[PDB]
C-alpha cells in the first residue's frame, strides 16, 4: 500500500 | 506364492464358525471400508453399549434357494434376514438402537460342464417399489421384511388391483432392480460375480453404512443383498437343470443401546 | 491435493510387446475394473495433456439453481364461501423431476441450501382497473409453529419464523440455509418405516408408509400478499429456485430410468420400457 | 480479511487473480468458493482385498 | 515489448543523395512489400512522432457491443389453434452483417463473448387494459439438451442450463460466456464437408452441405414470459449484443466486398458490381 | 489483489493510475484490459526465404 | 513366478493391434536372431529408406482354413502371403527393393477331448517341387505365388500330363516336404508343435534370411510357412471332426529402397 | 494488513 | 498489502 496510496 | 497361497483359495473364521473356499474370485471389502466400532467422537447415545462379541459376530446360514432356467433373482434385507439368527437377533430385539457390519459370503458350486452367471450386489438402503398403481410408498412392513427367507424379483410388472384389501407387497421388476433404474448399472454398487466357469461363491465384507451413527434396527434395514441370473444357468442339455444357493452371514463389530424389554413385532 | 482443475495425465510414448505381462486379459467376477490405458494394448506416443475434470466435480455439477416449486396466490376481496388466496408449500425437491434425478445419483447428501425466488403477476379479468405495486410475505413455518389459517391471522406476526418481505419488480429474492438435518446428512433413501407395528398392539396402530421418516421433514413455506384486495384481481406466482452450496455427497446409485411415480421409487404400470429397438449387428 | 486466488486463464487478451471478502457471520452464507479436490476411485473400481496389479493375472 | 500505445517511429532528416544504393526500385513478384519510408525517396526533416496505433489493436477493434439478433416473444392466450409465443434463436453471428464482416477479416479467432440483453415491450391493441411488470426468462439449450415446446413445459426448470430471469425495466442484462469451441480455435470458414461420401454405401446417405460443419454449432437460446398471460396483450422483442472479449485472429482475409447471401461465402446474381464509374485520367 | 496501472494521459487539466479489481473466479468474467502489444509485419509483408535488404536490388 | 506370471500366457502388441494367448507352448526366435534394421556396414541401395513402421508392422489376419481327417497340409510364402495386406503391400509393390522379418501365430483350438498334432515349420528358401515329370523348374509366377489363401500338400505324386497346355503347378506330397527330402527331419528348421492337449497356438518370430541385404519382394520369396499334420484329427467319435486355424502374421522392421510407379503384377 | 489478506 | 497490490 505505501506508494499505491500517493497523497497532496 | 511359490509356497503355494492364492486368490481362490481362502479361510474366514469368526468365532466359533469357520469357512473354506478353494474357487474364489478373491473379496470385496464395500467402499474399502472395513467394518468398525462406533468412535468416541461420532458416538450419539450415552449409555454404555451392549457388544456381543463372538456370540453375535459369528457365521449363520439361511435357507438354501434354488436356481433354475426360470429363477429371475432373490433378494434379502439386512438385518432383517438375521432378526431370528441366534443371539444376534436377540439383542437386536432387546435394544432400541444397534449398528452391525456384515461379511456375506454367497455359495453356489456345479461342475465344469454346466454354464451361467449370478451378479451378487450389496445395495446401501435398497428401497423396493411397490405392486400399486393407485397409491405409493404403500408396502406393509410385514411385506418388506421377509425375514431369512429373502423375497425375489418379477420379470413383469404386474399390478395389484385388489383395491378393497389390497396386497400390499413390493413388485420388484428384474431389469430395473426393482427400483426404477437399469440393472446394467447397479455394478456401481460393491459386488462379486459368481461365474460358474470361474468361481464357486461371491465373498463381500459390508461396513455399517447410514446417515447416523446408530439407528434402529428394527425400522431400518441398512444393507440390501440382490442376486440376479446375469447369465442363465445351462447344462449339457437338459432342459431343467437345478443348483443350489446358499446364504451365509456374518454380523461383524456390532454394538447396542438402550435396553429395555423385548420388542416383540407383528411380523404376520 | 490433486485439484478438480488439475490437468489429467499425459499419454506416454509405448512400443512393441511380446512377454508374459498380461494387462489385456482379467476377471471381471474379483469386482474390480480393469484399470487399463491406451498404451497397455496399443502403442501410443507421447501427449502433454491439457484437458482437466474441473466441470464434473460434485459442485460444479449442482451449480445451478433448479426449479423446485411454483406457489399460486392471488389478492381477492374473501366473500362468504371463497377467501383471499394465501398458499402453503411443504418443502421437498421431489415435486419436480430434474434436480431429484440429479441428487438421486447419490444415497445420502449434505449443504448449505440458496434459495432463490421469482415472482410474477398479471390481471385476471378483462377489467380495466388497476392495481397499486404488491409486497409479498414468504413465511418459513418450521414443523410444530402454527400454520396459517387466513392470508391476515395472528401467525402472519412472525416473531420467530424467518420472513421475507417482497417488493414487486425488485430483483428476485435470495437467502440462505445452512445444512439443517437432525442426521449427520440428508438420505434421499430411507429404506424402512418409522414405526414398529407391535404383535401385542392393534395393527391399525403400529401402521406407516414404506420409506418415509419424520411425517414433516423440513416444514412448510406459506406466501401472501400484504396488500389489502384490490377491486380488480391479481394473481400472482412464486417460483422457487433451489441450489446446493458447499455440497457433500455418498454411495453412487444407477440413475433414474422410468419416470418418477409419487415420492418413492415406486414405478408406475406403461411407463417401463425406456430402451428402444436397435439390432446387435447393426451400427 | 480478504482473500486472494488466482483464475485458471482460459483465453488470454503473470498469474491473475480474484478477490474475495465475506460480509456474514454464517458460513452457509458463503458463496462456492469451487477450489474442489479430486479423489482417485479405488473405493468403487477396486474394492478388492487383495491389492490387483494390471500386468498379473486378475486370478491366479 | 512494444505496446499498441507507444509511439510511431520519428521521422529522421535526410539530405541529398547520388549512389548505388536503390531503395526505389524493386520486384514485386517476390511477394514482398517495399519496406519504404519518404526518406528514401525525398529530402526529410526530422519529427518527433507522437501518434499511436492505440486504437486499431485487434481489442480496440472489436471492443464494441454489436446487434447479432432479434427475439420476439409474448404473453397472450394460448388457445386450441395459436398458442402463447416463446422464442428459440439458434446462437450465431451471421444474422446481422457488420460483425460478421468484421470478424471475416480473420479465419480463425478466440475470444470470451460478452452478451447483453435489451428488453423491450409494447400494447398491441387499440384496448385499455393493463398488465403488470413482466419477467422473462431467457435459457441456453446447449446442444443435446430438451428444446422446449411450450413456454410452459417442463424443459423451463432449468436445472443444468443456464438462465438468465430478467425483469422488465432494469437494466440490460449480462453474462460472460468462455471460449467454448471443440477446436483450438472458431473457424471463420471452413473448406470442407462434415461427411465423406461412400462408393459403397448410397449416395443419399453420403451427403452434406459445403463448408458447415456440426449441424449444431453452439445451441440455441429460448426466452419466454414467465408472467402467466394478461387479458391484454403485450409483444416484446430481445434484442442480443454480442462483444468478444480477449480475442485474437489468424491468417488475414480480403473483406467481403458483395453482399451476403447466406451463412457462406455464396454470392447472388446482381449484387455482384460494387465499384462505380470513374476514369483513369480523372482525379 | 487490487490491480495499479497507468492512464496514458490525452488532454491535462506525475502520472495518473487507475485500479482494477477482479470479482469473479472465472477468467471470462474479467473486462478486458487493453494492455496489448504490436508485433512487426514481416510475415506478411516480407514472407520471403532470403531477407531483404531494401537499398540493395530486389532481385539479383 | 510367484505373482502369477507363465510361459503359457503371453500377450503380444505391435502397432494397434494386441494378440492374447492362455495355451502358448512358449515363443520361438528363429536361429536365436531377433529382426533388425539394415545396418550401414551392410547397406547396398545408395538411397533413403522408407520405414513405414506401424502403418505396415501390425498383425494381418489371414483366411482362416479348415482342419479335418483328411488335411494333408497347407503352406504359405513370405512375403506373398500379405502382398495384399493394408499399406505393407503396397510399399512392397512401390518400390523395386523391400526386406522384411515376421512375427508368425497360428491359432488353432479346440477342446480337452480332441486329439492331433500340427507341425508349424519356417522354411529359409522354401523352392518347392512341380508337377510335372517332362520338364524341370517350370511351375509358374502364379501358380507359385498363391497369395493369402496359400497352397496345400498332398499325399501323392499325380504328374501333370496335359503337355499341349500343361497345368505348371507345384505338386508337393507331404511325406516329402514337397521339396524331395524327409518331412521328418523338417526338425531342423525353426518350428513349433501345436498337440491339441497341450496349446492352442504357434508363434514364430522370424528374421530377414537371405544371402542378400535387400532384395526384390516381388520376385522373391525369403521364407515359407509350412503347416502339416503330425498327428491326426481325433475327436470323441465323431468320424468328420472339424477345427478351424487361423493364420496372423505381423511384418517386422520392414524397409524399402527403390521408389518409383506401382507394379502391377500379372497374377491369374 | 499483511496477515488480514490471506492469498492461495 | 505490499504483494496484494501488483502494479503496471
Ligand atoms: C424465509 C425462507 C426460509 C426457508 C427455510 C428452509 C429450511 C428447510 C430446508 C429444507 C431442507 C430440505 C433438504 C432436502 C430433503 C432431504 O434431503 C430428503 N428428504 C432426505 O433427508
Ligand atoms: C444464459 C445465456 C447463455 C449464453 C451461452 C452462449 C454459449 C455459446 C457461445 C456461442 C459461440 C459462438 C462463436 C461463434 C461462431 C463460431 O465462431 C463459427 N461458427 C466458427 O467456429
Ligand atoms: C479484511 O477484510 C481487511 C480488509 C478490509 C477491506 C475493505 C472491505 C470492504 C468493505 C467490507 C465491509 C464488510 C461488510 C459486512
Ligand atoms: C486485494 O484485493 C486486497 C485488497 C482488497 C481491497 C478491497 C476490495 C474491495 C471489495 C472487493 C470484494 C470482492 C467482491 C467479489
Amino acid at each position: 500500500a505505501a506508494a499505491a496510496s500517493s497523497s497532496t | 506364492e511359490a509356497c503355494g497361497y492364492s486368490d481362490r483359495v481362502l479361510q474366514l473364521t469368526l468365532g466359533n464358525s469357520t469357512i473354506t473356499t478353494q474357487e474364489a474370485a478373491n473379496s470385496v471389502v464395500a467402499y474399502g471400508r472395513w467394518p468398525e466400532y462406533l468412535r468416541d467422537s461420532e458416538a450419539n447415545p450415552v449409555d454404555q453399549p451392549t457388544e456381543p462379541d463372538v456370540a453375535a459376530c459369528r457365521f449363520y446360514t439361511l435357507d438354501t434357494v434354488s436356481w433354475t432356467k426360470e429363477s429371475r433373482g432373490w433378494w434379502w434385507k439386512l438385518p432383517d434376514a438375521l432378526r431370528d439368527m441366534g443371539l444376534f437377533g436377540q439383542n437386536m430385539y432387546y435394544h432400541y438402537l444397534g449398528r452391525s457390519g456384515y461379511t456375506v459370503h454367497v455359495q453356489c458350486n456345479a461342475s465344469k460342464f454346466h454354464q451361467g452367471a449370478l451378479g451378487v450386489f450389496a445395495v446401501p438402503e435398497m428401497c423396493l417399489a411397490g405392486d400399486s398403481n393407485t397409491t405409493t410408498m404403500h408396502t406393509s412392513y410385514q411385506n418388506a421384511n421377509p425375514g431369512e427367507k429373502g423375497g425375489t424379483f418379477t420379470g413383469t410388472f404386474t399390478p395389484d388391483n385388489n383395491q378393497t384389501s389390497p396386497a400390499r407387497r413390493f413388485c420388484p421388476v428384474d431389469y430395473l432392480l426393482g427400483n426404477g433404474t437399469l440393472l446394467g448399472n447397479a455394478f456401481v454398487f460393491p459386488h462379486q460375480i459368481i461365474n460358474l466357469r470361474t468361481n464357486n461363491c461371491a465373498t463381500l465384507v459390508l461396513p455399517y453404512v447410514n446417515s447416523l451413527s446408530i439407528d434402529s434396527m428394527v425400522k431400518h434395514n441398512n444393507w440390501g443383498i440382490a442376486i440376479l441370473p446375469l447369465a442363465p444357468l445351462n447344462f449339457a442339455s437338459e432342459s431343467s437343470p437345478e443348483i443350489p444357493i446358499t446364504l451365509t452371514i456374518a454380523p461383524m463389530c456390532c454394538e447396542f443401546n438402550g435396553l429395555r424389554n423385548i420388542t416383540l413385532p407383528r411380523l404376520q | 491435493a490433486a485439484t478438480s482443475r488439475d490437468a489429467l495425465p499425459n499419454t506416454e510414448a509405448s512400443g512393441p510387446t511380446h512377454s508374459k505381462e498380461i494387462p489385456a486379459l482379467t476377471a471381471v467376477e474379483t469386482g474390480a475394473t480393469n484399470p487399463l490405458v491406451p498404451s497397455d494394448t496399443v502403442q501410443t506416443r507421447h501427449v502433454v495433456q491439457h484437458r482437466s475434470r474441473s466441470e464434473s466435480s460434485i459442485e460444479s455439477f449442482f451449480a445451478r439453481g433448479a426449479c423446485v416449486t411454483i406457489m399460486t396466490v392471488d389478492n381477492s376481496a374473501s366473500t362468504t364461501n371463497k377467501d383471499k388466496l394465501f398458499a402453503v408449500w411443504k418443502i421437498t425437491y421431489k415435486d419436480t423431476v430434474q434436480l431429484r434425478r440429479k441428487l438421486e445419483f447419490f444415497t445420502y447428501s449434505r449443504f448449505d441450501m440458496e434459495l432463490t425466488f421469482v415472482v410474477t403477476a398479471n390481471f385476471t379479468e378483462t377489467n380495466n382497473g388497476h392495481a397499486l405495486n404488491q409486497v409479498y410475505q414468504i413465511m418459513y413455518v418450521p414443523p410444530g409453529a402454527p400454520v396459517p389459517e387466513k392470508w391476515d391471522d395472528y401467525t402472519w406476526q412472525t416473531s420467530s419464523n424467518p420472513s421475507i418481505f417482497y417488493t414487486y419488480g425488485t430483483a428476485p429474492a435470495r437467502i440462505s440455509v445452512p445444512y439443517v438435518g437432525i442426521s449427520n446428512a440428508y438420505s434421499h433413501f430411507y429404506d424402512g418405516f418409522s414405526k414398529v407395528p407391535l404383535k401385542d398392539q392393534s395393527a391399525a396402530l403400529g401402521d406407516s408408509l414404506y420409506g418415509a421418516a419424520s411425517l414433516n421433514d423440513f416444514g412448510i413455506l406459506a406466501v401472501r400478499v400484504v396488500n389489502d384486495h384490490n377491486p380488480t384481481k391479481v394473481t400472482s406466482k412464486i417460483r422457487v429456485y433451489l441450489k446446493p452450496k458447499h455440497i457433500r455427497v455418498w454411495c453412487p446409485r444407477p440413475p433414474r430410468a422410468v419416470a418418477y411415480y409419487g415420492p418413492g421409487v415406486d414405478y408406475k404400470d406403461g411407463t417401463l420400457t425406456p430402451l428402444s429397438t436397435k439390432d446387435l449387428t447393426t451400427y | 480479511g480478504a482473500q486472494v486466488s488466482s483464475q485458471k486463464v482460459g483465453a488470454h487478451e503473470s498469474t491473475i487473480n480474484y478477490t474475495t471478502i465475506n460480509y456474514y457471520r454464517d458460513s452457509a452464507s458463503n458463496a462456492a468458493s469451487k477450489q474442489d479436490f479430486s479423489q482417485d476411485p479405488s473405493k468403487f473400481t477396486e474394492p478388492i482385498k487383495d491389492v490387483l496389479i494390471k500386468t498379473a493375472p486378475m486370478l491366479n
